[PDB]
């Protein structure tokens, strides 16, 4: 090994998504990332593909994914740490429930008290799997435009 | 002090021994 | 009340130790401590019972949530003799202690992380380290001790942990409970000789509980003596 | 090593059963498995055989077993974790006692408190042979349909 | 120093170490506040003892 | 007597625990602690002092 | 021998028949080896022993006088229950196995 | 750890926080570029959002 070379004009990323979520991650989904050293300077691009061969770090298997960010200015040193936000999905025309209000009976059931046109509140069980840091996605379980009691939720109790 | 006891209704069941494995 | 908190650990306990004492490393790291050793150790008539102890923190994968947690290979009398309350489920039979079932006890907080849903625990399976483990019991803490800031903690029969996810003969410690109301001072030296026997060297390193128990007992009763006596004297003066 | 290759037309699983149970596990016994990342999507098939050569992780020897699951839609990445259920026998028309409330004198004799129609709990000694991961196939000493005080049982205790 | 409360600053130091290091990690155990509460405890014992004693003496 | 015995500790310790808590291993094993930090650590006026602490057995 | 850190170990072999295709390779196997009788001799209970130096072995016993006296003894063989004693103690002697004190009358 | 609220004092004598972006974390003080006007008093001690002094 006399010397080594690398084409620094396009910086591929190794985004090691966990095996728990690898089942999703459909190709061409849009994603973005940022480096610790510049705090706020977002980069973004299409996801390219997924590597068939995992490499574990003791516990928990992980799978890579790659982008293709343009690299002007001469920045971005090799093997720099990079926080990565990989677009999970772009669901739309669909309601989501704020976390503060939702009730979660049984361990699957989800009661959700809502105001009615009657002005008397009533809970409804709602099916929700998708969830965000701020909300849980509700594709189904609540009719649109129904008001919901964000605090002190009480089934059968008019406001 | 309530003499309340958790309890079950035993029935002629069928064996489900198989175990598991990673 | 306070004694019940103290005698909650009964009478007695001679946890087995390596190295020299609590601070030791390599000699303590090495352990000439077969769990088989307990056999003859349990053979002594004065003993009521004695139990193995061991523990290993390990990564725990599950569905999506994927975090390491501490775990504890122990006797089924554990939560029993500690009197630890169950959030849910029970401990385990000695038969299934021999059964090597993938049964396991977890922190309620661990469920808080694992289960935003608050799904039922029993019958569920979660891998520990690597081996799948069908969770059943979970136990609420019997102490406050909020300043402890307790992290994830888990419990297994020791036979399963030390056995089919460790395989070492050398458990971290072995509880040893005497019968007869027998004194803490006596026989512990005889067990010391016993370890001077079954092992060829001075390796007992154990700590003990009627010593501290009896002394704090004398202390508290002494407080009763001072308080009640000065009170009654004052009242006679009345 | 220029480049590796692999055929993914079908996936093989390495089910590492513990050495304690390897004595059973007759070939062709039906089994199923599921991945951690999809939670609930059962796969199933015949067991194929048992590998003659064990490999160990420090303590406790383990023996492998294999299936042959079909792989439609390109799912299941290599070295994905997979929980595995192997099937033992299904004797039927017979009661099994939950282990939660078992009484086991001598370690051979087996008392068990059960609620009566009187509201009086009363124990009976019972013989049991088969034992389960969760229960124990009782063979004698208790009738079916009997109420059984699974929680905080004591003999002779009317409720 | 300052006679300053242990309950305070540790949170200041919390974010502080959450900054000077990129992540929370220091995970330190609280000082003095345990001394505070045990002081309240012992003085409380003084309260019970001395008060019941003095009351009994007044009864005398 | 007892209080002086307890408060004898400098008012009373905030030892660095770079891991999680007392039971931790590897995350506690890995340690990004820096004595350099003690500079700005000592910068806070209320901090009368803060001191380094480390130890090990050796033959 | 091949050592595993502490304590040297030595192997031994059998030749068990294997009908029915059972017994997988490298299976764990608990093993009992037969040693031998060492009869026609006294064997002291383990609790009873006085064991100075780890070489020396005093043994307090009761005399006909009702006074206890120790005798140093040689003992090689050891058992989970007792230890064989070739020398230092006569047969029929009482042995103060419990709460023994040398030179002390009961 | 992304957002940065900063309680300050108004001329009203009422404190109010403003979320701010900050780049440099210079060892003595962080370098705020935006979210706060100059000349503003800043309740460095025992701050409470929305609270008059």
């Amino acid at each position: 090994n006399i010397l080594t070379l690398a084409d620094m004009s396009a910086m591929l990323v190794k985004a090691q998504v966990s095996e728990a979520d690898v089942i999703h991650l459909k190709p061409g989904q849009k994603a973005w990332f940022t480096v610790l050293g510049d705090q706020l300077t977002r980069y973004e691009g299409q996801i390219k593909d997924v590597l068939p061969t995992p490499e574990k770090v003791n516990d928990a298997i992980f799978y890579y994914a790659r982008f293709e960010v343009p690299n002007p200015n001469g920045l971005l040193r090799l093997d720099m740490t990079a926080q990565v936000h990989i677009q999970l999905t772009d669901v739309k025309n669909v309601l989501t429930i704020p976390l503060s209000a939702l009730g979660d009976p049984v361990g699957d059931n989800r009661y959700k008290v809502k105001l009615l046109r009657n002005g008397e509140t009533r809970e409804r069980e709602v099916t929700i799997g998708a969830r965000n840091d701020t909300d849980v996605e509700i594709v189904k379980g609540l009719e649109a435009g129904d008001e919901v009691v964000i605090g002190e939720a009480k089934p059968g109790a008019a406001q | 002090p309530v003499p309340t006891y958790q309890t079950l209704i035993v029935r002629p069941g069928d064996l489900q021994q198989s175990v598991l494995a990673t | 009340m306070v004694l019940a908190d103290i005698r909650s650990i009964g009478t007695n306990t001679i946890d087995v130790y390596p190295g020299k004492d609590f601070g030791d490393d390599d000699p303590q790291y090495q352990q000439a401590l077969k769990y088989d050793d307990l056999i003859a150790i349990q053979k002594q008539p004065w003993v009521a019972s004695a139990t193995p102890a061991v523990s290993q923190n390990l990564r725990l994968r599950y569905n999506n949530v994927d975090v390491a947690a501490s775990a504890n290979g122990v006797s089924g009398d554990y939560f029993n003799v500690y009197g630890m309350t169950f959030s849910e489920g029970n401990t385990f039979n000695q038969e299934q202690l021999n059964g090597r079932a993938q049964v396991v006890v977890l922190d309620s907080n661990t469920r808080r992380q694992l289960f935003p849903h608050k799904a039922d625990v029993v019958g569920e399976v979660i891998l520990v380290g690597n081996m799948p483990a069908r969770v059943i019991g979970v136990a609420e803490e019997k102490q406050s001790m909020f300043g402890s800031s307790k992290v994830l903690r888990v419990w297994l029969p020791y036979s399963t942990m030390s056995g089919r996810v460790m395989g070492q003969s050398w458990l971290n410690s072995i509880t040893v409970r005497v019968k007869e109301g027998f004194d803490s001072a006596e026989a512990e030296q005889q067990l010391t000789r016993l370890l001077s026997l079954r092992h060829g060297k001075k390796d007992f390193f154990t700590w003990n509980m009627d010593g501290v128990l009896k002394t704090v007992e004398k202390t508290t009763r002494t407080l009763q003596l001072f308080l009640t006596l000065v009170a009654v004297i004052s009242l006679v003066v009345g």
